[PDB]
Protein backbone atom coordinates (compact mmCIF):
# COMPACT_ATOMS: atom_id res chain seq x y z
CA UNK A 1 0.00 0.00 0.00
CA UNK A 2 0.99 3.60 -0.28
CA UNK A 3 -0.33 7.13 0.81
CA UNK A 4 -0.19 10.55 -0.89
CA UNK A 5 -1.48 13.81 1.06
CA UNK A 6 -1.43 17.69 0.82
CA UNK A 7 0.65 19.19 3.46
CA UNK A 8 -0.43 23.22 3.78
CA UNK A 9 1.66 26.19 5.85
CA UNK A 10 -0.80 27.52 8.64
CA UNK A 11 -0.10 30.79 8.63
CA UNK A 12 1.97 32.82 5.58
CA UNK A 13 5.37 32.65 7.21
CA UNK A 14 5.93 28.92 7.03
CA UNK A 15 5.45 28.72 10.57
CA UNK A 16 4.22 24.80 10.62
CA UNK A 17 2.66 22.84 8.21
CA UNK A 18 -0.77 20.95 8.64
CA UNK A 19 -1.82 17.49 6.76
CA UNK A 20 -5.36 16.22 7.13
CA UNK A 21 -5.45 12.73 8.88
CA UNK A 22 -9.33 10.94 9.07
CA UNK A 23 -9.50 9.01 12.50
CA UNK A 24 -12.50 6.79 13.36
CA UNK A 25 -15.67 5.30 11.87
CA UNK A 26 -17.04 6.98 10.39
CA UNK A 27 -13.96 8.90 9.35
CA UNK A 28 -13.42 12.19 11.82
CA UNK A 29 -11.15 14.57 9.63
CA UNK A 30 -8.70 16.65 12.01
CA UNK A 31 -5.57 18.52 10.57
CA UNK A 32 -2.23 17.39 12.11
CA UNK A 33 1.26 18.79 12.65
CA UNK A 34 3.52 15.58 11.08
CA UNK A 35 6.16 16.07 13.68
CA UNK A 36 9.62 14.06 12.75
CA UNK A 37 11.08 15.50 16.28
CA UNK A 38 8.68 13.12 18.42
CA UNK A 39 6.56 10.23 18.72
CA UNK A 40 3.05 10.50 20.02
CA UNK A 41 0.05 10.87 18.10
CA UNK A 42 -2.45 13.05 19.83
CA UNK A 43 -5.87 15.17 19.24
CA UNK A 44 -7.64 18.08 20.86
CA UNK A 45 -10.63 15.89 21.52
CA UNK A 46 -14.24 16.01 23.81
CA UNK A 47 -12.24 14.43 26.81
CA UNK A 48 -10.13 18.21 26.47
CA UNK A 49 -10.92 20.57 29.38
CA UNK A 50 -13.92 23.10 27.92
CA UNK A 51 -11.86 25.73 28.59
CA UNK A 52 -8.66 25.44 27.11
CA UNK A 53 -10.59 24.61 23.34
CA UNK A 54 -10.27 27.35 21.36
CA UNK A 55 -11.36 27.05 17.29
CA UNK A 56 -9.77 23.65 16.76
CA UNK A 57 -11.94 20.34 15.18
CA UNK A 58 -11.96 17.81 18.23
CA UNK A 59 -12.09 14.30 18.03
CA UNK A 60 -14.88 12.42 19.72
CA UNK A 61 -14.19 8.77 20.64
CA UNK A 62 -18.20 7.79 21.32
CA UNK A 63 -18.95 8.45 17.91
CA UNK A 64 -16.51 6.05 16.26
CA UNK A 65 -17.57 2.71 16.20
CA UNK A 66 -13.91 1.37 15.69
CA UNK A 67 -12.50 3.01 19.38
CA UNK A 68 -11.53 0.85 21.94
CA UNK A 69 -9.98 2.70 25.35
CA UNK A 70 -6.98 1.48 26.04
CA UNK A 71 -6.91 0.66 29.79
CA UNK A 72 -4.91 2.15 32.14
CA UNK A 73 -2.97 4.03 29.76
CA UNK A 74 -1.81 7.47 30.28
CA UNK A 75 0.58 9.96 28.27
CA UNK A 76 1.98 13.28 29.06
CA UNK A 77 4.76 14.99 27.14
CA UNK A 78 6.19 18.29 26.92
CA UNK A 79 8.20 20.39 24.07
CA UNK A 80 11.13 22.49 23.36
CA UNK A 81 9.27 25.21 22.71
CA UNK A 82 7.88 24.40 26.65
CA UNK A 83 4.17 23.75 25.52
CA UNK A 84 2.63 20.39 27.33
CA UNK A 85 -0.39 18.40 27.26
CA UNK A 86 -2.09 14.90 28.87
CA UNK A 87 -4.21 12.39 28.63
CA UNK A 88 -5.72 8.62 28.28
CA UNK A 89 -5.62 6.77 25.27
CA UNK A 90 -7.79 5.13 22.24
CA UNK A 91 -7.10 3.07 19.21
CA UNK A 92 -8.97 3.61 16.15
CA UNK A 93 -8.56 3.25 12.61
CA UNK A 94 -6.31 6.58 11.42
CA UNK A 95 -5.95 6.71 7.35
CA UNK A 96 -3.24 9.50 5.79
CA UNK A 97 -3.76 9.97 2.14
CA UNK A 98 -5.32 6.53 1.24
CA UNK A 99 -3.22 4.70 4.30
CA UNK A 100 -5.04 3.08 6.62
CA UNK A 101 -3.37 1.67 9.81
CA UNK A 102 -6.02 -0.08 12.45
CA UNK A 103 -5.30 -0.46 16.27
CA UNK A 104 -2.98 3.15 15.99
CA UNK A 105 -3.04 4.56 19.47
CA UNK A 106 -4.82 8.17 19.47
CA UNK A 107 -3.60 9.95 22.53
CA UNK A 108 -6.74 11.76 23.90
CA UNK A 109 -6.02 15.57 25.54
CA UNK A 110 -7.43 16.06 28.64
CA UNK A 111 -5.65 19.14 29.18
CA UNK A 112 -3.32 21.14 26.62
CA UNK A 113 -1.27 24.03 27.28
CA UNK A 114 -1.82 27.74 26.24
CA UNK A 115 0.01 27.80 23.30
CA UNK A 116 -1.91 24.78 21.69
CA UNK A 117 -5.42 26.37 22.99
CA UNK A 118 -4.22 30.24 20.86
CA UNK A 119 -3.75 28.30 17.70
CA UNK A 120 -6.76 27.03 15.78
CA UNK A 121 -5.36 25.71 13.12
CA UNK A 122 -3.55 22.62 14.35
CA UNK A 123 -5.66 20.09 15.90
CA UNK A 124 -2.87 17.90 17.31
CA UNK A 125 0.43 16.02 16.36
CA UNK A 126 1.20 12.84 14.34
CA UNK A 127 5.15 12.18 15.75
CA UNK A 128 7.34 10.07 12.98
CA UNK A 129 10.37 9.86 15.40
CA UNK A 130 11.66 6.63 16.22
CA UNK A 131 9.09 4.78 18.65
CA UNK A 132 11.13 4.81 21.86
CA UNK A 133 10.34 8.74 22.49
CA UNK A 134 6.86 7.74 22.53
CA UNK A 135 5.34 8.77 26.21
CA UNK A 136 2.81 6.67 27.16
CA UNK A 137 2.95 4.73 30.00
CA UNK A 138 2.78 1.74 31.11
CA UNK A 139 3.72 0.59 27.81
CA UNK A 140 4.74 2.90 24.42
CA UNK A 141 3.31 3.02 21.37
CA UNK A 142 4.10 2.55 18.05
CA UNK A 143 4.38 5.68 16.14
CA UNK A 144 2.07 5.34 12.80
CA UNK A 145 5.08 4.91 10.68
CA UNK A 146 6.41 1.93 12.48
CA UNK A 147 2.27 0.33 12.57
CA UNK A 148 2.46 1.28 8.53
CA UNK A 149 5.66 -0.34 7.55
CA UNK A 150 4.28 -3.85 7.26
CA UNK A 151 1.83 -3.13 4.47
CA UNK A 152 3.97 -0.14 2.95
CA UNK A 153 5.19 -1.27 -0.65
CA UNK A 154 8.88 0.61 0.60
CA UNK A 155 9.42 1.33 4.67
CA UNK A 156 9.67 4.72 3.86
CA UNK A 157 8.20 8.25 3.79
CA UNK A 158 9.11 11.38 2.13
CA UNK A 159 8.69 15.06 2.93
CA UNK A 160 8.23 17.73 0.16
CA UNK A 161 7.33 21.23 2.02
CA UNK A 162 6.65 23.90 0.00
CA UNK A 163 8.01 27.96 0.47
CA UNK A 164 4.71 29.57 1.14
CA UNK A 165 2.79 26.94 -0.79
CA UNK A 166 1.57 23.33 -0.06
CA UNK A 167 3.73 20.52 -0.13
CA UNK A 168 2.89 16.33 0.36
CA UNK A 169 3.54 14.15 2.48
CA UNK A 170 4.41 10.65 0.87
CA UNK A 171 4.29 7.28 2.41
CA UNK A 172 5.60 3.67 0.78
CA UNK A 173 7.55 5.37 -2.48
CA UNK A 174 9.57 7.78 -3.28
CA UNK A 175 7.98 10.19 -6.52
CA UNK A 176 10.82 10.36 -9.06
CA UNK A 177 9.54 13.45 -10.58
CA UNK A 178 9.32 15.72 -7.38
CA UNK A 179 13.16 16.05 -7.39
CA UNK A 180 16.25 16.72 -9.80
CA UNK A 181 19.77 15.12 -9.83
CA UNK A 182 19.46 12.18 -7.64
CA UNK A 183 18.59 11.51 -3.67
CA UNK A 184 22.24 11.51 -1.63
CA UNK A 185 21.95 9.22 1.54
CA UNK A 186 23.47 9.18 5.09
CA UNK A 187 23.66 7.24 8.30
CA UNK A 188 21.24 7.75 11.24
CA UNK A 189 21.75 7.52 14.73
CA UNK A 190 19.00 6.30 16.68
CA UNK A 191 20.67 6.37 20.06
CA UNK A 192 18.44 9.56 21.09
CA UNK A 193 15.19 8.59 19.30
CA UNK A 194 15.72 11.07 16.47
CA UNK A 195 16.24 11.34 13.00
CA UNK A 196 19.96 12.05 13.88
CA UNK A 197 22.65 12.69 11.22
CA UNK A 198 26.25 14.22 11.04
CA UNK A 199 25.90 17.06 7.62
CA UNK A 200 29.51 17.46 6.29
CA UNK A 201 30.25 21.13 6.49
CA UNK A 202 28.62 24.53 5.18
CA UNK A 203 29.26 27.81 2.75
CA UNK A 204 27.60 31.33 3.27
CA UNK A 205 26.98 32.46 -0.65
CA UNK A 206 29.54 31.82 -3.10
CA UNK A 207 32.39 31.24 -0.40
CA UNK A 208 33.91 28.59 0.11
CA UNK A 209 32.67 25.19 1.89
CA UNK A 210 34.07 24.44 5.30
CA UNK A 211 34.44 20.42 6.51
CA UNK A 212 33.57 19.93 9.63
CA UNK A 213 30.54 17.83 11.23
CA UNK A 214 27.81 19.18 11.95
CA UNK A 215 25.28 16.88 14.06
CA UNK A 216 21.99 17.35 13.96
CA UNK A 217 18.21 16.14 13.79
CA UNK A 218 15.71 16.70 11.00
CA UNK A 219 13.06 17.74 12.34
CA UNK A 220 9.97 18.77 10.32
CA UNK A 221 7.62 20.33 13.96
CA UNK A 222 10.82 22.84 14.44
CA UNK A 223 10.59 26.23 11.78
CA UNK A 224 13.71 27.24 11.93
CA UNK A 225 17.25 26.02 10.80
CA UNK A 226 19.34 25.69 14.81
CA UNK A 227 23.15 25.52 14.21
CA UNK A 228 26.56 26.38 16.06
CA UNK A 229 26.89 30.02 17.04
CA UNK A 230 30.42 30.13 15.11
CA UNK A 231 28.51 29.28 12.15
CA UNK A 232 25.12 31.50 12.51
CA UNK A 233 27.47 34.01 13.22
CA UNK A 234 29.68 33.06 10.38
CA UNK A 235 26.21 33.53 8.08
CA UNK A 236 25.38 37.18 9.76
CA UNK A 237 28.59 38.70 9.27
CA UNK A 238 27.66 38.73 4.80
CA UNK A 239 24.26 40.94 5.78
CA UNK A 240 25.37 44.33 6.99
CA UNK A 241 22.51 45.56 8.69
CA UNK A 242 22.09 42.07 10.72
CA UNK A 243 22.29 42.31 14.46
CA UNK A 244 21.68 39.56 17.14
CA UNK A 245 19.23 41.76 19.44
CA UNK A 246 18.01 40.26 22.35
CA UNK A 247 14.99 41.80 22.90
CA UNK A 248 13.49 39.91 19.88
CA UNK A 249 15.06 36.38 20.65
CA UNK A 250 17.46 36.39 17.50
CA UNK A 251 19.41 37.92 14.63
CA UNK A 252 17.53 40.84 12.74
CA UNK A 253 18.10 42.63 9.77
CA UNK A 254 16.45 45.30 7.46
CA UNK A 255 13.68 43.38 5.58
CA UNK A 256 14.78 45.21 2.44
CA UNK A 257 17.97 42.94 2.19
CA UNK A 258 18.69 40.33 -0.14
CA UNK A 259 20.17 37.52 1.72
CA UNK A 260 22.84 35.09 0.61
CA UNK A 261 22.48 31.38 -0.02
CA UNK A 262 23.51 28.87 2.56
CA UNK A 263 24.74 25.56 1.51
CA UNK A 264 25.05 22.07 3.82
CA UNK A 265 26.38 19.67 3.03
CA UNK A 266 25.09 15.78 2.84
CA UNK A 267 28.40 13.64 2.28
CA UNK A 268 29.52 14.65 -1.23
CA UNK A 269 26.46 16.01 -2.08
CA UNK A 270 25.47 19.97 -1.08
CA UNK A 271 21.92 21.45 -0.84
CA UNK A 272 21.40 24.77 -0.95
CA UNK A 273 18.68 27.10 0.92
CA UNK A 274 18.25 30.25 -1.09
CA UNK A 275 18.44 33.82 0.95
CA UNK A 276 14.74 34.08 0.73
CA UNK A 277 14.18 31.10 2.54
CA UNK A 278 16.20 32.80 5.66
CA UNK A 279 14.06 35.97 5.30
CA UNK A 280 11.29 34.47 7.69
CA UNK A 281 9.63 37.54 7.64
CA UNK A 282 8.65 41.29 9.59
CA UNK A 283 9.43 41.19 13.29
CA UNK A 284 5.75 42.96 13.55
CA UNK A 285 3.45 43.77 10.34
CA UNK A 286 4.77 47.10 8.78
CA UNK A 287 8.12 46.56 10.65
CA UNK A 288 11.06 47.34 8.23
CA UNK A 289 13.06 44.94 10.52
CA UNK A 290 12.62 41.29 9.69
CA UNK A 291 13.47 38.13 11.78
CA UNK A 292 16.34 35.60 10.22
CA UNK A 293 15.27 32.24 9.28
CA UNK A 294 19.04 30.55 10.24
CA UNK A 295 19.61 31.26 14.72
CA UNK A 296 21.85 29.83 17.35
CA UNK A 297 21.38 26.33 18.79
CA UNK A 298 23.15 27.09 21.87
CA UNK A 299 20.06 27.59 24.40
CA UNK A 300 18.62 24.53 22.77
CA UNK A 301 21.67 21.68 22.94
CA UNK A 302 21.18 20.57 19.53
CA UNK A 303 21.16 21.43 15.84
CA UNK A 304 18.21 21.60 14.44
CA UNK A 305 17.56 21.44 10.61
CA UNK A 306 13.94 22.90 10.90
CA UNK A 307 11.34 23.41 8.68
CA UNK A 308 13.96 26.58 6.31
CA UNK A 309 16.03 24.05 5.72
CA UNK A 310 13.83 21.24 4.49
CA UNK A 311 11.80 22.51 2.57
CA UNK A 312 14.67 23.50 0.25
CA UNK A 313 14.67 19.66 -0.45
CA UNK A 314 13.16 16.73 -1.05
CA UNK A 315 14.33 14.13 2.11
CA UNK A 316 13.39 10.48 2.21
CA UNK A 317 13.38 9.13 5.72
CA UNK A 318 14.33 5.48 4.75
CA UNK A 319 12.58 3.45 7.70
CA UNK A 320 14.61 0.09 6.61
CA UNK A 321 15.68 -2.03 9.97
CA UNK A 322 18.79 0.52 9.59
CA UNK A 323 17.65 3.66 8.56
CA UNK A 324 19.16 6.08 6.65
CA UNK A 325 18.44 9.57 5.46
CA UNK A 326 18.03 11.55 2.11
CA UNK A 327 17.89 14.58 0.66
CA UNK A 328 17.98 15.71 -3.14
CA UNK A 329 17.54 19.17 -4.65
CA UNK A 330 14.08 19.92 -5.87
CA UNK B 1 5.55 32.34 15.85
CA UNK B 2 7.83 29.81 16.17
CA UNK B 3 7.76 25.90 16.87
CA UNK B 4 9.82 23.70 18.16
CA UNK B 5 8.19 19.89 18.70
CA UNK B 6 10.53 16.98 22.32
CA UNK B 7 12.44 17.33 24.97
CA UNK B 8 13.23 18.62 28.39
Amino acid sequence: STGSATTTPIDSLDDAYITPVQIGTPAQTLNLDFDTGSSDLWVFSSETTASEVDGQTIYTPSKSTTAKLLSGATWSISYGDGSSSSGDVYTDTVSVGGLTVTGQAVESAKKVSSSFTEDSTIDGLLGLAFSTLNTVSPTQQKTFFDNAKASLDSPVFTADLGYHAPGTYNFGFIDTTAYTGSITYTAVSTKQGFWEWTSTGYAVGSGTFKSTSIDGIADTGTTLLYLPATVVSAYWAQVSGAKSSSSVGGYVFPCSATLPSFTFGVGSARIVIPGDYIDFGPISTGSSSCFGGIQSSAGIGINIFGDVALKAAFVVFNGATTPTLGFASK
Amino acid sequence: TFQAFLRE
